[PDB]
């Protein structure tokens, strides 16, 4: 059971929060942070607006990605699992190599 | 403010007089034969008993110089029953004595001062002797007798008592609780108990009365009170796993985790029961590290690398089974290495070393108690609300007496041991004159405590004390029997604590006191 | 591992705050303030809004740039460095020379 | 003091110590009672409390770095700093324990010079040109050992130099 996301939705899921390896050898308790890191787990058809032609996201399935965690980022739960929903525009950065 | 004063023999004569009457009060309580005292309250029922101690709390003197004598001796009788529990009135007699015959010494225009050096010089002798003298309390029925002797010479009392002792042991916690009956009885409690009660009523294992009873359960222990943060799932889905019972040992659980899971324990999905840790932050997280380790699990730590979620199945501890009523939780045993129990008790040696002492020491031992050893409690027979006070208290100075002789043992009762040491001092003397009379005075008051047992008994105290004198080792008077023959015998123990402590209490406070030039006090 | 910026995001990093020489000579010590000035660490694909051409950022990578420190303005921290993602927009300045 | 026996003791205490307990009752080194005995430690001096601002990591690690135990002088340490110090402590990876300063502002405060100069180390000036993570590991303090209890804290010599040490006390005279 893998969501199909709605024109303009993109679905991902979150990364470990406040990994133990930051600043050497040092690890770091949590104590209440979070992080905008994830993965692209699906991609919606594309932005709708304006009618004339739809448009892609200039992203696609599998990439890792920095997002602004905001109102607009969504929280479902897909085969017992997390999983971040926001548009295109909440994702601020891709991750390459 | 301003002030009234006293100088020299008119101010000893004053203090003398209210020592003479707190005594007084004090002395018909010692022995076999010796007579309650009633000390009345404003606020209910008046206090009826045989305690020393107790009456020299209450008794306080109108004229205030008088007072202040009585005052002074009174911390004798309090500072006895700190030390042992038990031998306070004895050592308020021996206080009576030296001050008498200390004051007499001043009289005949010694140096005071030199005659409480004779006076300190020869308790310290003193001392020495009663360990000499002082022989091993092991047996039963040596702890039985200083028990029934403690107890005006309660036969029952010193038998319960002996059973107890053995049964939960040397550093076991023992304790009196009044009766619903007119019977005595003793309650013995093996294994890890507390009083704490079940969350959720719903949930009853087999037994009714509030009572649960998990077989071979994991238990769970944590530094959070769950609510809405029911999430911890796979912990508990993992035990569903396992197919056997969950205790759960944390600050609070709420209806929400309360109601999922009483659907989940009813129709036999899972059996869990949830029940509060011990009581206040500090206390509950102290005694949690040895409640897992004795099951062989894991307290989670929120407060360092543990998260809700975050704990295997494995984690939690294990025990046989446990019982769970709405007052009481407890653990028939849980499942951990003789090595670990031990070493949790290693570490505690610390804490049983600790300068408070009074207290710590008291809830420590029971927490120890509880880790390996075991726990007493004796239930009070009586007709009356009144009646129960006397015997109870009695219960409890028998107790005290019990622990008192099984730590340092046990010497001659009747007064005997203090008058067969006197003996052997015959040859004490000093640096001058005067030490030698305060020395020679303190050996004269050791007497003292033989004959007031004799005196309450209706008979000639000095008549008694010279056969016991003539007399060789243990032998003595009996006061309840009314003839001579062997203490050891005849069952009269005194542990070697409180008459030790009794002499050394009453001559600390009698040196100090004789030596009084000046008093000081309120105008009337 | 180096960032990709998400279409007219633009990925800045500050200099220094309240550097020791303002005034002249004078050392001003930290008052408990922040800098507006920055460097673009990576230039987005460009402003997608309205279909048709997608615009190229106006900022180069490599420029010496002033900003408006808004809520538009995200902090992430790339190979354990700090840096800023807001839009061209957000940034009101080039500083050249 | 008033003694618990009969008799007549006496007690005398060597090196610099203070009644300080320590926040962290998890970090033990070896002695039970609470005790702990650091090697070697490097002496931490500060101004402010510790809670969510965590950033000092630099100069901690500069620790791990080392492999030397820790020991830090503030005004306060909370939970969030003292659970990933607990873990770090209990794997080995850094040996510290905190503790708080003496007690009062003009008192503690006055206390930190002669501790930091008595160990060779420096006092991080909240106050002045100093920052929460700008100092390096040369300004924390040196000791051979220090025994900590959960009432006590106790420094078995800070290394430091005579000139120092006797300038401290010089300074003490208007005092
Ligand atoms: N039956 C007895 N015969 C002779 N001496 C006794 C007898 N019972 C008790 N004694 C002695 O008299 C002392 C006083 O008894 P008790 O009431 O317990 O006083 P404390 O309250 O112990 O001063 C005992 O410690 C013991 O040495
Ligand atoms: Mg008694």
């Amino acid at each position: 059971m893998n969501i199909r996301p709605l024109h303009d939705r993109v679905i991902v899921k979150r990364k470990e929060v406040e990994t133990k390896s930051a600043g050497g050898i040092v690890l770091t308790g949590s104590a209440a942070a979070k992080s905008t890191r994830g993965e692209v787990l699906a991609v919606g058809n594309g932005r709708i607006l304006e009618n004339g032609e739809v448009k892609p996201l200039d992203v696609k399935v599998g990439d890792i990605v920095i997002f602004n965690d905001g109102y607009g980022v969504k929280s479902e739960k897909i085969d017992n699992e997390e999983v971040l929903i926001m548009s295109e525009s909440d994702i601020l950065a891709i991750v390459e190599a | 403010a301003a002030k009234d004063v006293k100088f020299g023999n008119d101010a000893r004569v004053k203090m003398l007089r209210g020592v003479n009457v707190l005594a007084d009060a004090v002395k018909v309580t010692l022995g076999p034969k010796g007579r309650n005292v009633v000390l009345d309250k404003s606020f209910g029922a008046p206090t009826i008993t045989k305690d020393g101690v107790s009456v020299a709390r209450e008794i306080e003197l109108e004229d205030k110089f008088e007072n202040m004598g009585a005052q002074m001796v009174k911390e004798v009788a309090s500072k006895a029953n700190d030390a042992a529990g038990d031998g306070t009135t004895t050592a308020t007699v021996l206080a009576q004595a030296i001050i008498t015959e200390g004051l007499k010494a001043v009289a005949a225009g010694m140096n005071p001062m030199d005659l409480k050096r004779g006076i300190d010089k020869a308790v310290t002798a003193a001392v020495e002797e009663l360990k000499a003298l002082s022989v091993p309390c092991s047996d039963s029925k040596a702890i039985a007798q200083v028990g029934t002797i403690s107890a005006n010479s309660d036969e029952t009392v010193g038998k319960l008592i002996a059973e107890a002792m053995d049964k939960v042991g040397k550093e076991g916690v023992i304790t009196v609780e009044d009766g619903t009956g007119l019977q005595d009885e003793l309650d013995v409690v093996e294994g890890m108990q507390f009083d704490r009660g079940y969350l959720s009523p719903y949930f009853i294992n087999k037994p009714e009365t509030g009572a649960v009873e998990l077989e071979s359960p994991f238990i769970l222990l944590a530094d959070k009170k769950i609510s809405n943060i029911r999430e911890m799932l796979p912990v508990l889905e993992a035990v569903a796993k396992a197919g056997k019972p969950l205790l759960i040992i944390a600050e609070d659980v709420e209806g929400e985790a309360l109601a999922t899971l009483v659907v989940n324990t009813m129709r036999g999905i899972v059996k869990v029961a949830a029940v509060k840790a011990p009581g206040f932050g500090d206390r509950r997280k102290a005694m949690l590290q040895d409640i897992a380790t004795l099951t062989g699990g894991t307290v989670i730590s929120e407060e360092i690398g543990m998260e809700l979620e975050k704990a295997t199945l494995e984690d939690l501890g294990q025990a046989k089974r446990v019982v769970i009523n709405k007052d009481t939780t407890t653990i028939i045993d849980g499942v951990g290495e003789e090595a670990a129990i031990q070493g949790r008790v290693a570490q505690i040696r610390q804490q049983i070393e600790e300068a408070t002492s009074d207290y710590d020491r008291e809830k420590l031992q029971e927490r120890v108690a509880k880790l390996a050893g075991g726990v007493a409690v004796i239930k009070v027979g009586a007709a009356t609300e009144v009646e129960m006070k006397e015997k109870k208290a009695r219960v409890e100075d028998a107790l005290h007496a019990t622990r008192a002789a099984v730590e340092e043992g046990v010497v001659a009762g009747g007064g005997v041991a203090l008058i067969r040491v006197a003996s052997k001092l015959a040859d004490l003397r000093g640096q001058n004159e005067d030490q030698n009379v305060g020395i020679k005075v303190a050996l004269r008051a050791m007497e003292a405590p033989l004959r007031q047992i004799v005196l309450n008994c209706g008979e000639e105290p000095s008549v008694v004390a010279n056969t016991v004198k003539g007399g060789d080792g243990n032998y003595g008077y009996n006061a309840a029997t009314e003839e001579y023959g062997n203490m050891i015998d005849m069952g009269i123990l005194d542990p070697t604590k409180v008459t030790r402590s009794a002499l050394q209490y009453a001559a600390s406070v009698a040196g100090l006191m004789i030596t009084t030039e000046c008093m000081v006090t309120d105008l009337p």
